[PDB]
């Protein structure tokens, strides 16, 4: 609840576990490419749209 | 912050260590099992344990001791007792076999083996630590560890930390009862190698406050337990200013410097006042004049020699309770003011002056009455060179014989050392002659 | 291996500001340039050449234990105020008796304060 | 109009950058989905400086995502402002350097640059006047300090007369986090003294001093950093997108800053860096902003300019103020201290002032600043590079990929000429 | 000039509450830490009785 | 019950306990760090 | 304009500046949280001088408080007017001297030295036209008496021109507090001569005096006895503060009581102290406020002057009086007691007049004055310091600090140089 500005900034990792990776990215068809739109971010959860 | 880190050797420490740290919970509050009776986590209260307990993720206190002796049974008492889980287990360190009042064994043979795990847990307790105001050793002269692994500590320590103080609180051989037969050579071999080591000295002797027990606490069958109580309250009344506000505060470093006037010469005698029972405090009123002139009897001191055999150099005194600036002055003044109490030449003003607002806490089970003022002294005189005289001439008519010095001589120290620390206590005994005289025309 | 300067910010890390209440390493507080580039020293995997010149002592650091360790170790505080001068010249002697003691590394540096 | 194409290199420049792209689009009203939400008219008016126009109402940075690693790009997409970039952008390959400058700049990224070229090719025919780029980078890494200088030699050979900025970080002395660092950053510097208009000097050990001492914060992740970082960023190029009293751009900042073309590292801060007990007790007024400007406290580099002299000062300014304080201010520090400033430029402080301040803020201001007390790092740099060149150390990394031992010889002598030619200045009579 | 005290006054207020709302989320963010801590010792006290027995 | 502060105009409690210093002033990392002092002498 | 900047030095220090920045907050009629809640409109005239100001309606103090053990400052920090001082000005270290004075002076003050510097500097060029710094500290201390007197040798090259004042605080013979009070009064007086303006000797054995004698004050505390103190560093600003119908300053105070640059030791003085009963037998006037003054049982000071000559004498007078009085009393006792005064300096007294009184009260009046019979002081020092001094002892722990021995000696040799021009110009 603080307008953005250096400082103003609070850590919302704490309290969260399961800090996994996705594979966004990837070379398929010897061609550098964004492999699939709907993998989840970070955690396993959705991402925004 | 505020630090002292304990490092209480030997059954003498350990035991002064349950009576000191139980004072110490029951006075800030702390569970002989950690944590505090309640939450309160919602926020960072009053912390000032964290001179003598350290926090935990848990929410959880540890204190900051390391309990060492070279037999299991002590500790193994400690840890079974109540507080069994107040302290954490690694702290407490324990060997197999004790030096046998041996301060060859305790220094040489069995000493050297746990100099290495002791001085790793101190390092970690320092590392633990920001703002270190010193380093609390007690023991006694007397058993093997005690005063062997006790001056193998100090000398190692010196190395370790070149300017931390290192305050020591001794059990001095008492001047005609005993313990021991061989005590008196540990005595002299352990004030020797401590000499350039030690930076101040409480030295108490169990004797005197025997006497004090019965003649005003009116138990006539004390204890070892007993008799912690009250260094527990000494050491307490040391360290108030540290742990609490005070009209005028003092720290470690203060009465070191305004109590030791030359350098090898370090050797105050404490004193606490008053030490009453209940039905002797119903009828008698206290004040600052009553309390500060029983502070200076000869039959209240907790070590047998009176100063009126002596002059004083000095004295650091500690007022703790509702205690008023201008009675501690009027104070001062009439005790400055009498002829039984001399002082040296060169010392008009002699007095080092700390207040404390909290009044001393009461344990269970004690003997010491809810009093609302009291005070310490620690006086540097010079009439305690009549004890370091007797204890020569008993460790002479030992050593004439060469009795019990094939028990020294085979675990790695040879006789010539012997020679060499009773030299240099006929030295000490003439450095305070020459302290003693006065230079008047 | 070498402790630089922070300058400004040298007070973060004075070494009993960072919980280490020991005596410490020295702090480099000044730096030199050196113009042109610099010559190969040592040969393949690190051996020196033999023209180069090779300083003395162990190349295991000097590292002293409980059994290593003279068994009457001097202070590091001296302030010889009052001392006579025969006390004062015996206790320098102790000081200097071992230097062992003194090029180890977590030996002791005693500092000497006055004159008798 | 005038356009900058925001370059990226390595783990220190896409995690510093992502930060940078969210606090710009803040400031400029855009949501993560990259749309306009703002509300003054002045929020878009200049927003083609650095956004790309999309069908559908939308903007695209020109960013140009660089990495030998596809590792970090997992986590930049996985940020809150993560899909605002269009997936294009994004050039990696397979192996990266593992904090090797041989590995990025000659055997992998000589892969890599072929196709990151035609993206920046691409970004840079698309605007009409290009101003010029901009790359964030650590000299002590493998991609940034590595491949991120073989795009700065081939960009400057193709655009000469653009300006290319680099916020680089160097390594600091007291705590490093790699071991090679000094091998990196002694023929990184080598790369940007040839070909390089500004650098900042940008030292995490003052960051993290800053965090703590200016703003008292307990646990300062490198998200604070990495916005503490952006902040200047954007302090440099908010006259340039937004109207003033007296305005002044990156070329305007060069030609000043410059006095002779050895000389292009300094040493920036940031004003208004108020803690969180101070904000009680303070009065928002240009004296007290001009105060902890000049404080050697404030610098993010791990040099003090106490130990030498100011060459030239500049001051860009944000906010609505009066201009007699701005320059009766600047004259106070010029003269109450005379032994800091040369003395054959007088007037050694530029200024210059954005209308709009910082967003939720109202007065603030950046500071970039020419010291001869720079050249603290480079000799510690070549000591440190130096002591480990002296016995053939970490060097069989660095041979094997096929160059020779000479490039480390004149990347010293080079380093060590600028020393020498930084210190006659210092030591100069008018 | 009356208007012009009125906006500074303005700009004080408002950095004093940013001030305030810092300074509360600090405080819950402290409280949450210290939650977090107690469940991992509440799993470790778990485990450590079934280690026991 | 207000009298003027004038020297020598004042009156202390005879009955309050505890006199717990708490410990505001202190360090962190390489810092000073001032914490903002709640829980005045005593814990009232 | 005219602008104060605070210093502070030690336990001493910490809890004079904590009563006295409680006091002048009364008289400006600020609050706890550090606005504004006065009535009058000159209460808030010349606020500048002490405090600065910051948004919201608040004013900070312009203080410096400087200790080597923080623990001075969490109690100070916990009082009722502890939050009002902004939290950056405090300078603290990790350890203290431990009453000693070398420790302060040169092995630990000097890593305190450098941020002490920065925090008056900050706060000296924040101000426009400073008037002077000002400190006070004790001199039987370890961090007032020690560093204390780095910062005030220091700040001497930086700002000569500037004026510095010293309430600090002088050991007292009978009763003593610290064992080796001598040598840190000793080597501090040293310091004092050569880089002080003016200096305030205020002992609290006299403080003890008064309040058994005058106030008969069953308990009192230490928070008394600073406000007893306190009292006489607002009426030596109180012109600066308020208009009067002659008005005054610091420097037309020590320009006009200063015959010689050596001479800058003050005996000073407060005139309304009254019991409880007293004041239903009193009567508020002029006579009655010259006479409880010159009285020597009301002085703070540890001697009298009725065994010296009074060199100079300044009377600061705070309320709306008739100045037709304040002229002929004092001629009065100018006049009478003859002796007591110098002779080749007439009209020996300054006096100055400040309208707007202290609050609550009607009249009141403060004295500033030099005699020779304060010397009465430094000789009695000297040889409590010369007697611990001819056997060497308690010398090892100012020896182990790397100072050599000749800084005693000429300690002492300036010490007793002192008294003997000081002796001099009583026997003129
Ligand atoms: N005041 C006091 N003295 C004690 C206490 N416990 C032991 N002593 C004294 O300590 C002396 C002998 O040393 P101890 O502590 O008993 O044993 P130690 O120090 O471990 O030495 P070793 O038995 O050889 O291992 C005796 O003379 C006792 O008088 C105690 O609890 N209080
Ligand atoms: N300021 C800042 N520096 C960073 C950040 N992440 C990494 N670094 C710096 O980058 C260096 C390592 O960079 P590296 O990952 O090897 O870069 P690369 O080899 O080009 O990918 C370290 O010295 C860090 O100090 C960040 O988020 N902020
Ligand atoms: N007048 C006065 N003197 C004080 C006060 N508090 C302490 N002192 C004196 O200060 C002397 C000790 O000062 P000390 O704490 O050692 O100073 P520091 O070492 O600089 O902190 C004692 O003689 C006290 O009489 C006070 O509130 N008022
Ligand atoms: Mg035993």
């Amino acid at each position: 609840a603080l307008p953005f500005l250096p400082g103003n900034s609070f850590n919302r990792n704490i309290g969260k576990e399961r800090f996994h990776k996705s594979q966004h990215w990837g070379f398929c068809n010897n061609v550098r490419m964004l492999v699939s739109e709907n993998k989840p971010g970070v955690g396993g959860d959705l991402l925004y749209g | 912050m505020r630090e002292c880190i304990s490092i209480h050797v030997g059954q003498a420490g350990v035991q002064i260590g349950n009576a000191c740290w139980e004072l110490y919970c029951l006075e800030h509050g702390i569970q002989p099992d950690g944590q505090m009776p309640s939450d309160k986590t919602i926020g960072g209260g009053d912390d000032s344990f964290n001179t003598f307990f350290s926090e935990t993720g848990a929410g959880k206190h540890v204190p900051r001791a390391v309990f060492v002796d070279l037999e299991p049974t002590v500790v193994d008492e400690v840890r079974t007792g109540t507080y069994r889980q107040l302290f954490h287990p690694e702290q407490l360190i324990t060997g197999k076999e004790d030096a046998a009042n041996n301060y060859a064994r305790g220094h040489y043979t069995i000493g050297k083996e746990i100099v290495d795990l002791v001085l790793d847990r101190i390092r970690k307790l320092a590392d633990l630590c920001t703002g270190l105001q010193g380093f609390l050793i007690f023991h006694s002269f007397g058993g093997g560890t005690g005063s062997g692994f006790a001056s193998l500590l100090m000398e190692r320590l010196s190395v370790d930390y070149g300017k931390k103080s290192k305050l020591e609180f001794a059990i001095y051989p008492a001047p005609q009862v005993s313990t021991a037969v061989v005590e008196p050579y540990n005595s002299i071999l352990t004030t020797h190698t401590t000499l350039e080591h030690s930076d101040c000295a409480f030295m108490v002797d169990n004797e005197a406050i025997y006497d004090i027990c019965r003649r005003n606490l009116d138990i006539e069958r004390p204890t070892y337990t007993n008799l912690n109580r009250l260094i527990g309250q000494i050491v307490s009344s040391i360290t108030a200013s540290l742990r609490f506000d005070g009209a005028l505060n003092v720290d470690l470093t203060e009465f070191q410097t305004n109590l030791v006037p030359y350098p090898r010469i370090h050797f105050p005698l404490a004193t606490y006042a008053p030490v009453i029972s209940a039905e002797k405090a119903y009828h008698e009123q206290l004040s600052v004049a009553e309390i500060t002139n029983a502070c200076f009897e000869p039959a209240n001191q907790m070590v047998k020699c009176d100063p009126r055999h002596g002059k004083y150099m000095a004295c650091c005194m500690l007022y703790r309770g509702d205690v008023v600036p201008k009675d501690v002055n009027a104070a001062i003044a009439t005790i400055k003011t009498k002829r039984t109490i001399q002082f040296v030449d060169w010392c008009p003003t002699g007095f080092k002056v700390g207040i404390n607002y909290q009044p001393p806490t009461v344990v269970p089970g004690g003997d010491l009455a809810k009093v609302q003022r009291a005070v310490c002294m620690l006086s540097n005189t010079t009439a305690i060179a009549e004890a370091w005289a007797r204890l020569d001439h008993k460790f002479d008519l030992m050593y004439a014989k060469r009795a019990f010095v094939h028990w020294y001589v085979g675990e790695g120290m040879e006789e010539g050392e012997f020679s060499e620390a009773r030299e240099d206590l006929a030295a000490l005994e003439k450095d305070y002659e020459e302290v003693g005289v006065d230079s008047v025309e | 291996a070498t402790n630089y300067s922070a300058n400004q910010y040298e007070k973060a890390y004075l070494p009993t500001y960072l919980q280490n209440w020991s005596p410490a390493r020295p702090t480099k507080e000044k730096i030199a340039a050196h113009e042109g580039y610099t010559q190969i020293i040592a040969n393949d995997r690190g051996h020196l050449l033999p023209s180069v010149p090779r300083s003395k002592a162990s190349p295991w650091g000097s590292f002293m234990g409980t059994w290593q360790m003279p068994l009457k170790i001097p202070p590091a505080k001296v302030t010889l105020t009052a001392r006579t001068t025969t006390a004062a010249d015996n206790l320098t002697k102790w000081i200097h008796k071992n230097p062992d003691l003194l090029n180890a590394c977590n030996g002791l540096r005693p500092e000497i304060s006055g004159k008798p | 109009m005038r356009e900058i194409v925001h370059l990226q290199a390595g783990q220190c420049g896409n995690q510093i950058g992502a930060k940078f792209w969210e606090v710009i689009s803040d400031e400029h009203g855009i949501d993560p989905t990259g749309t306009y939400h703002g509300d003054s008219d002045l929020q878009l008016e200049r927003i083609n400086v650095y956004y790309n126009e999309a069908t559908g109402g939308k903007y695209v940075p020109r960013a140009v995502l660089v990495d030998l690693e596809p590792g970090t790009m997992d986590s930049v997409r996985s940020g809150p402002f993560g899909q605002i970039f269009r997936p294009d952008n994004f050039v990696f390959g397979q192996s990266g350097a593992g904090n090797n400058w041989a590995k990025g700049h000659y055997t992998e990224g000589a892969e890599l640059v072929d196709s990151v070229l035609d993206v920046v090719r691409k970004e840079a025919e698309s605007c009409d006047c290009l101003q010029g780029f901009q790359l964030t980078h650590s000299l002590g890494g493998g991609t940034g300090s590595g491949m991120g200088t073989l795009l700065i030699s081939k960009i400057r050979e193709e655009y000469p007369d653009r300006i290319m900025n680099t916020f680089s970080v160097v390594p600091s002395p007291k705590v490093s986090d790699t071991v090679v660092e000094p091998y990196n950053a002694t023929l990184s510097v080598h790369q940007l003294v040839e070909n390089t208009d500004e650098t900042y000097c940008i030292d995490n050990e003052a960051l993290y001093d800053i965090c703590f001492r200016t703003l008292k914060l307990t646990t300062p992740t490198y998200g604070d950093l990495n916005h503490l970082v952006s902040a200047t960023m954007s302090g440099v190029t908010t006259c340039l997108r937004f109207p003033g009293q007296l305005n002044a751009d990156l070329r305007k900042l060069a030609v000043n800053m410059v006095p002779f073309p050895r000389l292009h590292f300094f040493m920036p801060g940031f004003a208004p860096l108020t803690s969180r007990g101070s904000q009680q007790y303070r009065a928002l007024t240009v004296p007290e902003l001009t105060q902890q400007m000049f404080d050697a406290k404030n610098m993010m580099a791990a040099c003090d300019p106490r130990h030498g002299r100011y060459l030239t000062v500049a001051a860009v300014f944000r906010g609505r103020m009066s201009m007699k304080e701005v320059d009766e201010q600047m004259l106070n520090v010029q003269n109450k201290n005379s032994s800091y400033f040369v003395e054959w430029i007088p007037n050694n402080v530029k200024t210059a002032v954005c209308d709009i301040p910082p967003r939720g803020l109202k007065m603030s201001a950046t500071f970039i600043g020419n010291s001869t007390a720079i050249q603290e790092l480079f000799k510690r740099i070549s000591e440190q590079f130096t002591a480990m060149f002296r016995r053939k150390a970490f060097l069989h990394w660095y041979t094997g990929e096929g160059m020779d031992e000479m490039e480390f010889t004149e990347a010293e002598s080079n380093m060590n000429d600028l020393v020498s030619e930084y210190q006659q200045y210092q030591d100069a009579t008018a | 000039e009356a208007i012009e005290r009125n906006k500074d006054i303005a700009y004080g207020t408002k950095h004093a509450h940013y001030d305030l709302v810092a300074q509360m989320l600090e405080k819950e963010e402290a409280e949450r830490a210290y939650r977090l801590s107690k469940r991992v010792q509440d799993f470790r006290e778990q485990r450590q009785q079934q280690y026991k027995n | 019950h207000g009298l003027p502060f004038l020297p020598g105009s004042s009156f202390t409690d005879s009955t309050k306990t505890a006199f717990h210093r708490s410990q505001t002033l202190n360090y962190r990392n390489g810092y000073a760090v001032v914490r903002r002092p709640t829980m005045g002498i005593g814990g009232d």
